[PDB]
């Protein structure tokens, strides 16, 4: 008379309890793990320009002049109007093709030798005091042309590790980045670049290099101390949240870890083979690099559907065991008047060229510090029985006893009563 | 939804609709050749705009 | 004898369990929501210059001269000393009086043809490859003086959005500073600003641009890279937190929605109609823009009383939909050495005028994530009797029925026992 | 038979349920304070160069020329070759060591006529409008050599507050930092220093400051607005986190107040008295700053071998009333075309000196906000016995009382009943 | 609190007293009107330092 | 584990394990004197790498 109208509040908040498991509600917590050793997080640089100019040839000229933007399709020099006379004389020398005969051409052999060399880039790599060297920056292709980075990892090289802050105990990259030697930009195409920097993405060791799409950049003539601050993310599989939690093989076509860049590659590679057999030079596999002449049918405008198809074509989900890098930039003008007549001489240089293509970059860590950032399930299994108690604890009094008793009090009602 | 992707099943964002397959989409001189998750469907020779899992074979 | 011994230790933990609830604690979540779809924010941009030179007459130069800071009170030039000789030659031509009758005067038309015109300003906007024009910037007005703002939202055109990260799939603005056609500050006051820059704040549709107090500077010749990660904030009504989450018609008076931003305007507004029947051409309302000979009397020390009280003389509270906008600069040089020649023929300037007068902003999501960053209250009423009954279902045993039964006691207490 | 089986499930629940108690797990809970009143962050900024070229003499050359890192062992100019000729005929002739006697030398008293004075780096030091000036500026020495302090809060002045948020209420330093008395450099040494700036280290009043190693950098030439918002930290005493929370007197040999910066100095200090009794000029103490050729045999590597362990060689903890400042550059070009003219007649110098050594610092709060971050202890003693009910309240029904009525169910088992 | 600032209910920040109203504070060659929290009263002339609600009318 | 440096007690990272006491290591022309916490021994001289806690005296 009144128990069955106290079931019924028992009834509804049980009900709102069971669905409030159904939501899967999940807080985070935030730590700063004071740690006593970090890995140094890997450094990538490109300079903005893609191929040298004093290093091309009549050759690459004519198997590639419509790719370099440098060239008409019928073969001349375009616009060759009130740029320069220097550059102007070298370049029909070289765009002669006055019976000039044609040789066996291959993109990666062209961007190994019409890059940026590091030996000439780079003058003085250090870490914490102790002198780096060139051989320590493995070469990587990505979409800037031929890039660099430090602290890979692969090619049996340990990862290096840092286990001081400051400013004193990180790279100091003393780079170059040869203003002169840049492309002629007498002509106006939609890919034209007016810059004249490096572009540096700092990652941890699984993921390629992804410069088109994350990097910052550091202007030249200003030594930017960059700091960083390494964070640890912990997302949880679904329904919870999102993982691609099961690393067994996932989608490691052509890497070996799993992470929210290396799916972006892959994806445009196992498109791109779908469709003329191809593959440009910044995409890993087996198939092989194709010949300029059919980029221009094929693997051009493959490409640039991809760039305007106002989607991101191809989805994927975020792993969990995520490390970012949080920086926070600061400059300081390098070539000091002080400075200035010991640079130029020293590396044998002029002294207008000093202010202009000395970069200085400087990494740090800034606090031996840990942020870990982790979603944790909020209403588990376990919590739901310890919660369905309270109320029946409170409404009725009815221990589950009193339920587990109600069977041995069915053995006198089926059995002895009817 | 985790329809494929070139030979590999990959989840859907949960926001996101019905996937599809497209032999066509010329947008050049040439025929390209689609798959992948989308919202919109536009069918009108090929864009098999299927909402079962696993459809693009 | 015990029974009254375990229910003040009931009544103890009851009490510092009923006062926990009048705390009103409440804990936050942080989520990442990969989303897909995200609506671009609204960047304004203004330069550091009120109003140019070039184009200021002679009744101008009678009616404002000393609102422009340029003239004496007695209508003079009052330093004309070792400034310049172009500047002083069309200073004074421009500045006889020699029976120069004056005009019909109003500072709203001032504004709109001596601030900085948008087409000679911007060369070139870009939206994700389409090529942006110049009128899709809606003209807006603050202290700095004419400014304008992408992505405005009102006057009919909609909200754009954006599907992709990286650099390449947001703004693109070449912009140009004129740093010839600045105020000459051979004078010295107060307000006086050497810089030469532009400000440019991004904030969300709702709130009306407030570049005095928020935004951050751009330097010329330097194309800065600005990152965005768009968060969102949701607070609590009162006594849990603070919002006027009453959104019917809380302040409105001259806009639609509430915003922190929107509440200092509409204050400055309806205190300065309190004062002179004024209001200047960055207040919104319907009184008259008052005339340049009234602002000195009763204008001018109205609001330089606000900016002297030490104290923000209008309070207000924040909402509780807001969406702020972290950023992450960086910088790349722009005019380089390759590409000088080029753009000194194609906008038909000097070469020297390059390196002074070029701003190239570059704003674009970085990953298409959500942090959103809300406040839940952490001790609602539902847990208050579900937590009541944990201590009572272990001290005494007493459920409330024994409690609701004890009514039941009642009728052979008070009706057969007396 | 059965409630024997019940016990063991409760056992299970009971046993983790106490355990989790042993992690000391924690959840952290992040407020935003609209505060009213807000305390300055006191600034300190040094310049670049350590010792100014044209304020040192001949006995200072003699008794410190290895120090200076400009002479040689045997007292001559090593490579004073092919630098300069205004800095090489000053250079010889305060070398010349002629019969010049040697005088008294104090290293105290060198920093202080040796190092940049205010009066003629700062030229406008502003704060809301009013004046500030130069005498505000407690003096300070780190290892750069001689830095300044704004708003110390020591030698009885005030901790000076801020009401405001924009740009207009903070510091308007317009500083200067003469790059013509940088020390030449026609040498080549380890600690050699191309770059010509400030480091600007934003603290809490308590640190002293630790600009090696925590401060970024502003460039001259370029006006910087250097936004803040005041951060809290709570941490938790172990074993739930780490504090010296005992702040009786802690590690307090030289300062008042426990922090993570003044941990490394009290250590470097203590370290180096306990090898020859010495300390430099930047370590607060008692023991004498000692001569500069006895620096050579025994203070030099004692301080060089800190820099080479690859371990900090002092730990301690952070204590948990932690105040940081969170900061967000941008920059402005300062010397405008137009502005050129006026900054060289008014501070008499040269035109191409003011587009060089003209920096402005501009340090304000952004928004008046509180950004609390503390800890929490998650499972406290009172919550275990709160969550020790939930399922014997479930399980078998027993309350406690039925346990402490099994006290006086004991006195008929073992008086009466044998 | 929740006083009037020139015809608008606002709420002021728990941390602020009593607010007030005031047509006067010279300040210049001018006699301004002034309405709004506050946390220290000067009551000389007319600063009505009234700490109850909706005071300044 | 609590033990000295140059006269104050401080903790170490519980990360670190014993800690030790030197009057050697010379790196130089030099004499060194070194205590702290650590986590490796080289015990040949007087590098008492002692596990227990306020060890270095
Ligand atoms: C992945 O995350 C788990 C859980 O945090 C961690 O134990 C494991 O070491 C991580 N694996 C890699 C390869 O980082
Ligand atoms: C130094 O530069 C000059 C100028 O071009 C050049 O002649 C000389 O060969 C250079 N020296 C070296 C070692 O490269
Ligand atoms: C305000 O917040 C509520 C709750 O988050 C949300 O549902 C609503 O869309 C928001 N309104 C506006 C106009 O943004
Ligand atoms: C280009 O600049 C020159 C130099 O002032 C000027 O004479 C000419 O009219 C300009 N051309 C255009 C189209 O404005
Ligand atoms: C230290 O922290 C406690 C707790 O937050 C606070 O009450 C106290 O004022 C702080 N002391 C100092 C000196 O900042
Ligand atoms: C201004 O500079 C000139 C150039 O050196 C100098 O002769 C003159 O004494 C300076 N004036 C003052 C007041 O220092």
């Amino acid at each position: 008379l009144c128990f069955l109208g106290s079931l019924a509040v028992l009834l509804c908040v049980c009900t709102e309890r069971v669905q409030y498991y159904f939501h899967y509600h999940h807080v985070t917590k935030l730590d700063e793990v004071a740690a006593s050793q970090l890995t140094f997080p890997a450094v990538t640089l490109c300079n903005l320009n893609e191929f040298r100019f004093s290093q091309v040839s009549k050759n690459d000229l004519y198997h590639a002049g419509e790719l370099l933007a440098l060239l008409n399709n019928r073969y001349e020099i375009p616009d060759t109007q009130m740029a320069d006379e220097k550059q102007l004389e070298i370049l029909q020398d070289k765009a002669n093709f006055r019976s000039f005969k044609p040789k066996p051409f291959n993109m990666r052999e062209f961007y190994d030798r019409a890059g940026h060399d590091i030996r000439d880039m780079l003058l003085s790599c250090h870490f914490r005091g102790e002198v780096c060297s060139a051989e320590d920056f493995k070469v990587v292709f990505t979409r800037y042309g031929k890039c660099y980075t430090f602290n890979s990892g692969r090619d049996g090289r340990p990862r290096l590790k840092t286990m001081k802050g400051g400013t004193g105990n990180g790279l100091e990259i003393m780079l170059d980045i040869q203003q002169d030697e840049y492309l002629p930009v007498w002509g106006e195409t939609d890919e034209t670049s007016f810059e004249a920097g490096i572009k540096v993405q700092i990652h941890s060791q699984d993921e390629p290099p992804f410069i088109d799409q994350l990097g910052f950049g550091v202007a030249p003539g200003f030594q930017t101390f960059v700091a960083c601050q390494e964070q640890r993310l912990i997302y949880l599989p679904p329904p919870w949240g999102t993982c691609k939690a099961v690393t067994m093989d996932s989608d490691l076509d052509f890497f070996d870890s799993y992470s929210i860049t290396a799916c972006r590659i892959d994806c445009e590679t196992r498109y791109l083979v779908e469709n003329c057999n191809c593959r440009m030079v910044h995409m890993p596999g087996d198939a092989p690099y194709c010949t300029p002449e059919q980029y221009k049918e094929c693997a051009d405008p493959a490409l640039d559907f991809l760039v305007e198809k106002d989607q991101e074509y191809c989805v994927c989900e975020m792993p969990c065991n995520l490390t970012r890098y949080g920086k926070e930039l600061s400059m300081v003008k390098i070539p000091s008047k002080a400075s200035a007549k010991y640079l130029a001489k020293k590396f044998n240089k002029s002294e207008q060229y000093i202010g202009e293509n000395i970069l200085v970059l400087d990494i740090f860590f800034e606090v031996l510090n840990y942020e870990t950032i982790e979603q944790k399930k909020a209403y588990e299994i376990a919590g739901l029985l310890g919660d369905i108690g309270g109320q029946m604890g409170l409404f009725i009094g009815a221990s589950i006893l009193t339920v587990l008793e109600l069977f041995d009090y069915a053995y006198e009602v089926i059995k002895h009563k009817l | 939804l985790k329809c494929y992707q070139h030979g590999k099943v990959v989840t859907c964002h949960r926001d996101m609709k019905f996937c599809y397959h497209n032999t066509g989409m010329p947008f050049r001189n040439l025929k390209l050749i689609l798959q992948g998750c989308s919202s919109s469907c536009s069918e009108t020779e090929n864009n098999k705009c299927c909402s079962t899992d696993r459809c693009n074979k």
